[PDB]
RNA sequence: UAAGGGCAGACGGUGGAUGCCUAGGCUCUCGGAGGCGAAGAAGGACGUGAUAAGCUGCGAAAAGCUGCGGGAAUCGGCACAUACGAAUUGAUCCGCAGAUAUCCGAAUGGGGCAACCCGUCAGGCCCCUGACACAUGAAUUUUCAUGAGCGAACGCGGGGAACUGAAACAUCUCAUUACCCGUAGGAGAAGAAAACAAGUGAUUCCCUCAGUAGUGGCGAGCGAACGGGGAU
RNA sequence: ACCGUGAGGGAAAGGUGAAAAGAACCUCGAACAGAGGAGUGCAAUAGACCCUGAACCCGUCUGCCUACAAGCGGUAGGAGCGCCAGGUGUGACUGCGUGCCUUUUGCAUAAUGAACCUACGAGUUACUGUUUGUGGCAAGGUUAAUUGUU
RNA sequence: UGUAGGUAUAAGUAACGAUAAAGGGGGCGAGAACCCCCCUCGCCGAAAGACCAAGGAUUCCUGAUCAACGCUAAUCGGAUCAGGGUUAGUCGGGGCCUAAGGAUAAGCCGAAUGGCGAUCCGAUGGAAGAACCGGUUAAUAUUCCGGUACUGAUA
RNA sequence: AACCGCGAUCUCGGUGAAAUUGUAGUAUCGGUGAAGAUGCCGAUUACCCGCAACGGGACGAAAAGACCCCGUGAACCUUU
């Protein structure tokens, strides 16, 4: 199970809204695009036609205890737009 | 450590502000001793507006140590031991009257 | 006993007492006690005009302090002050706690930079 | 005026780094000290 | 150009003496009846010596 | 007249002293145990939760999985939480035994800027994947066991200072110390007379002998053994 | 944490309350920025930096003094005024008076040293000699290592 | 010229970091010399404009906040919190090759730890197969969309 | 030497350090004195409190004098 989540956002609303055969899902960042591929046709049946992907690492942050302060880091993923067919939607 | 109280008991107030009130046992906090005894020991919580608000009256925890079992024979407040009476079943049984409490 | 007779004695004498509090401004004493002492012992509706009006940054501050001294005053006589009746019996200026910054000096030197704040307190009372 | 640190990332790590320590006995002996006495950091490798 | 002896408080509070805060020009309003800086528009009603000048 | 100032008292501010408190230290006693690692260590990286994880725990089976024994009403770790669930058909929790256990690291398929890059051969899927194997040295006869690395003190061995003291300093001292290096075990080393002595009878340790015999720019200093009493 | 290229160096920081019952609601204000109430609580001058809450340092009020006065700032006299029944605050005016430590033949010294307060800070212990105060035995005195019973 | 913490004095004093410069009208706002829009003025212009690399590491965009930070204030910010954002067969790098140098083989040297020693590693150099015109976001574009192509394996 | 322009300077609003510091109600002259006195003696002068401006004194600040001597102190350099 590389795919962690799908992406919910305006800027995936729109390009679905635009396109309506592209899907963004967040992945695992050791999964390259054909298990990339592989994984969303078991997991939806569907054909792939392309993939893109680019890497995120993780946003630091800052923990607030009673105390003072720690800085603390979110962990690291990896984006993957996924083009499917003309005709099948998900 | 097993206790001499648990959740659906009626107890005796022993020691407090409520010094002889009986009552039935609703929750028991095992980590820091305390039970919450029904119509114990009630304060006035302020709350505000959230999922109106307003000045709520609840029960706050007694101290267990507090707490005594009712002997089910004059309702005297007794102390518990455990015995194996009920076919070699470890079970409580009041030290004033000898009877078990279920 | 004896804490709780004593909170009883002093929340009857804080009854009839007329006075609010700013605590923790950040801003020097030494200057806010410039117009502290400007408008000591003055009528309140012209020292309210003199706070309005003053040259000085502290006093938006205080004009607003005495303001709700006013209306504590109004409060605890369930009534209205009427027009030149009241007046600044009272009125101090504490520093507060200070917050310490360093500011980088020449040849690799660093000073110290101490930024502080202040306490006020009103009392009015009638012209008596 | 340019002063002594000079930023290099691949001169970082040759000088300093987890292998150029393991490779000696002398730099074997340094790890050893940095895990005795418990740092958090062992080399520049950590640094992130 | 250094101090050889601190200062008392004494000294501090002599010196200090002539520090104080202006008091401000205030004139009332014989109509509109409030205070507002003499030689200046009271901003209240806008009127400067009997005519209106910052019309709202 | 007090613009201001001085002294005292009262009440405040600031600051955090003092008093009281604490399982966080310090020094020991008794009994065990004295290692972990190529079946992959110590120490790390990256992950893992209903809600971001800072610690803790765990490892793609990821605050966890299985069996046996104990036990009986709550439980789902902590940094002042709600939700949602599990649980008398016996949860959670405790003892013993098991399963899984990513990447780096002696790191061992080849490299490398630790936690990465690139491969070969046998299979299985299907350009890409998951699962095997593929280092080197020593006994050994290509089958086999063993070793490498880490780690408190104590042991043995190989090298080995100087400041200092001698009121300077070179013999001497500091000292066969500090430090570097190699290598064991639960202890190690030593041990059964080509011995001491002027009769005793293998080693080791304690008390004496004794600051004695000696030794020494006979200076500063260093310093036994025999014998006797014990532990064994 | 921070500092250093690196080897390495290396802090500060505990305490509400028995129980969060951790202050619904009202008033001033743009706002809790803050406060005044109400309420909880034995206690909120226990209100989140929260037990106690000292000094240096900073204010307000009350009493007395002070604008013809000149040196270590006190000390010994001594009117008046002011408070609570012989005590207490202040003090017109008068006499005397060159801080302290250290170092020196000798220091007001223009020799040294300190901004102030709170806290911290420097003849200790072991062994072996020797002298002495007090003791036990006494022509004798005393055991060391160690061993038994508890 | 002792140490830690706190608080003074000098003192509301020095200073607020290039003498390229500002004025007005509207907006929002409790609050505006400084924030937003417009007009006028001034400065740079082989730069003080536009790009590549090293180095940095979320500072990028948006919504809330003005406690601390910003040498003033602030409704503003490279500030706090949350959400969002970086898309490649053709761009750059790496996979290939070697230089200085480094680690080693066979051997040599040496109380120990070790020191030398030709294949491997090692770019700052060599080889790299291969396009584009137009659109498009608050934030990416030779990477996304539409047209025109090319290049390498494989059946 | 005179005049001129801007920046600093001066006044007001906002922010706000440092060196230094035994306590100070800290005058002048002569004398005295560890031998050059704000602080001692005798006189003289002087209502209380600021601001601008200049540098004679506070043997002004800073840095446990580098010159000189001393220590059976140290380092480095030379040599029959
Ligand atoms: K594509
Ligand atoms: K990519
Ligand atoms: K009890
Ligand atoms: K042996
Ligand atoms: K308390
Ligand atoms: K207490
Ligand atoms: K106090
Ligand atoms: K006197
Ligand atoms: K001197
Ligand atoms: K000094
Ligand atoms: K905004
Ligand atoms: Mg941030
Ligand atoms: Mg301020
Ligand atoms: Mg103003
Ligand atoms: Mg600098
Ligand atoms: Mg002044
Ligand atoms: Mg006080
Ligand atoms: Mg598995
Ligand atoms: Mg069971
Ligand atoms: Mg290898
Ligand atoms: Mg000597
Ligand atoms: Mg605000
Ligand atoms: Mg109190
Ligand atoms: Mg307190
Ligand atoms: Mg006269
Ligand atoms: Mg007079
Ligand atoms: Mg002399
Ligand atoms: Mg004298
Ligand atoms: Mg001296
Ligand atoms: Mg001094
Ligand atoms: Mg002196
Ligand atoms: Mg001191
Ligand atoms: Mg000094
Ligand atoms: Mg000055
Ligand atoms: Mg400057
Ligand atoms: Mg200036
Ligand atoms: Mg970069
Ligand atoms: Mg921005
Ligand atoms: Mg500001
Ligand atoms: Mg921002
Ligand atoms: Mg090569
Ligand atoms: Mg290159
Ligand atoms: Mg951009
Ligand atoms: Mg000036
Ligand atoms: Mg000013
Ligand atoms: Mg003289
Ligand atoms: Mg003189
Ligand atoms: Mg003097
Ligand atoms: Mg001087
Ligand atoms: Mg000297
Ligand atoms: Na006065
Ligand atoms: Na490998
Ligand atoms: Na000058
Ligand atoms: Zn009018």
């Amino acid at each position: 199970g590389i795919i962690i989540k799908p992406i919910i956002s305006e800027k995936m609303t729109a390009v679905t809204e635009k396109m309506s055969e592209r899907y963004g899902f967040r992945v695992s960042p050791n999964a390259n695009k054909i298990e990339i591929k592989k994984a969303v046709e078991a997991m939806y049946n569907v054909k792939v036609e392309d993939v893109n992907t680019m890497r995120y690492d993780g946003k630091r942050k800052n923990r607030y205890t009673k105390s003072g302060l720690i800085r603390g880091k979110e962990a690291s993923f990896k984006k993957a737009i996924v083009t499917l067919k003309k005709g099948e939607t998900i | 450590s097993k206790l001499h109280i648990k959740k659906g008991d009626t107890v005796m107030v022993i020691s407090g502000e409520d010094k002889g009130h009986s009552g039935r046992v609703l929750e028991v906090l095992v980590k820091e001793q305390r039970a919450i005894v029904e119509g114990l020991n009630m304060i006035k919580k302020h709350a505000k507006p959230s999922a109106q608000g307003g000045i709520i009256s609840k029960e706050a925890p007694i101290h267990i140590s507090n707490l005594n079992v009712v002997d089910p024979k004059t309702g005297k407040a007794t102390r518990i031991g455990r015995r194996l009476n009920e076919n070699g079943k470890l079970v409580r049984y009041a030290k004033k009257s000898g009877e078990e409490i279920k | 006993a004896r804490k709780h007779n004593s909170a009883e004695a002093r929340k009857e004498a804080l009854k009839q007492m007329y006075f609010a509090k700013l605590r923790n401004v950040p801003t020097s004493p030494r200057k806010m006690r410039l117009v502290a002492d400007m408008i000591r012992g003055m009528e309140v509706n012209r020292a309210l005009g003199v706070l309005k009006f003053s040259n000085k940054e502290a006093s938006a501050r205080v004009e607003k302090l005495l303001r709700s001294a006013v209306a504590n005053w109004e409060e605890k006589n369930e009534r209205k002050a009427e027009e030149g009746e009241l007046f600044v019996s009272r009125i101090c200026v504490d520093g507060a706690s200070t917050l310490k910054r360093l500011r980088p000096a020449p040849q690799g030197r660093g000073y110290r930079i101490r930024k502080r704040s202040n306490h006020v307190t009103i009392y009015v009372d009638t012209l008596n | 005026m340019k002063r002594t640190y000079q930023p290099s990332n691949r001169k970082r790590l040759n000088k300093h780094g987890f292998r150029s320590r393991m490779a000696t006995a002398n730099g074997r002996r340094v790890l050893a000290a940095r895990r005795a006495k418990g740092r958090a950091k062992l080399t520049v490798s950590d640094e992130f | 150009a250094h101090p050889k002896r601190r200062q008392s408080k004494t000294r501090t509070a002599k010196r200090r003496t002539h520090d104080k805060a202006v008091m401000p020009t205030l004139a009332k309003c014989p109509n509109c009846g409030a205070w507002h800086i003499y030689h200046t528009v009271c901003g209240d009603c806008g009127y400067y010596r009997g005519k209106l000048a910052i019309e709202k």
